[PDB]
């Protein structure tokens, strides 16, 4: 569909180009992103696994960023693919500012019983252990 | 009280007809204007907003399309950089570069080709390769790097 006689050998090159520390802005796929990501450091932690598939299962970033925002102190090195995360020595004392906040908010919120509820099952973490799972 | 912080207690990450593949389209051409190839996957794919080009992308496009999403009284989000609204980054909608082995998108390497982890598939790329109009000692270096995965 894409490959044509006039680009079937550069594109088998461009495609498979490694890494360089010494050189590297040497034109490979996606460089941009793969350079904003290493900066991050987000390529050597738990979505190391990620970075040699398909680039739209990286991550759920929506959910990661959600996920980073409530846990300052959370390493984002520990964000997992689907949100998860190693669990952080500040954790269990973000969970109670975050309660606090939270309680707070609802008050000067006019919301409904129902809509109450869903905003206290958001923030649920489940510790099955070395790892948090939230919602 | 936390103001700013609440906002991510109460929010929920978008539908799929918010923050859409639209977005992503639209903030890809103005991030194009401020400093491309569209295209319309046998697996599953985490994320579905990504608009797919097959050019690469400079970083100054990059960092202009990410800035598009910054807003006021929102924390820096650690994953983009950017202060964004809760729950709505913008490495969910960022224009990704598709391979043209594959027609996906992905890092360039070894092993991160979906059409080159089976042998068959390699011949496939061989045969083809002899039929390329290309410039004969970039048609040898291919040639050399497909028999490198054998
Ligand atoms: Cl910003
Ligand atoms: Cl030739
Ligand atoms: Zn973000
Ligand atoms: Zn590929």
């Amino acid at each position: 569909p894409f490959l044509t006689p006039d680009n079937i050998a550069s594109s088998i090159l461009y495609s498979t180009a490694s890494f360089s520390r010494s050189k590297p802005d040497r034109p490979r796929l996606n460089l941009s992103l793969e350079l904003k990501l290493m900066q991050n450091e987000l390529n050597k932690g738990q979505l190391k696994k990620q970075f040699k598939g398909d680039l739209r299962n990286l991550a759920d970033w929506n959910n990661l960023s959600l996920v980073s925002s409530k846990f300052p102190s959370l390493p984002i090195t520990n964000l997992r693919p689907d949100g998860s995360f190693l669990k952080h020595r500040r954790f269990n004392e973000e969970i109670a500012y975050n309660r606090q906040t939270l309680e707070k908010a609802i008050k000067q919120l006019d919301l409904s019983p129902d809509k109450v509820i869903q905003l206290r099952e958001q923030n649920g973490v489940a510790v099955n252990g070395r790892v948090c799972y939230p919602t | 009280f936390d103001s700013i912080l609440a906002k991510s207690l109460l929010a929920t990450t978008p539908k799929e007809d918010e923050f859409n593949k639209t977005l992503s389209t639209i903030n890809l051409e103005v991030a194009n204007k401020l400093t491309l190839i569209d295209d319309p996957p046998p697996y599953e794919i985490i994320e579905k907003n990504h608009q797919l080009v097959g050019r690469s992308l400079s970083k100054a496009v990059l960092d202009n399309f990410f800035l598009l999403s910054s807003l006021s009284d929102n924390v820096r989000c650690r994953c983009c950089g950017i202060k964004h609204l809760p729950a709505h980054c913008p490495l969910s909608i960022v224009p990704l570069e598709i391979c043209f082995l594959c027609g996906t998108p992905h890092f360039s390497g070894r092993d991160t080709c979906p059409m080159l982890r089976n042998k068959e598939a390699i011949y496939r790329l061989k045969d083809s390769l002899s039929k390329s109009r290309e410039p004969f000692h970039i048609k040898k270096q291919a040639m050399a790097r497909l028999n490198s995965f054998l």
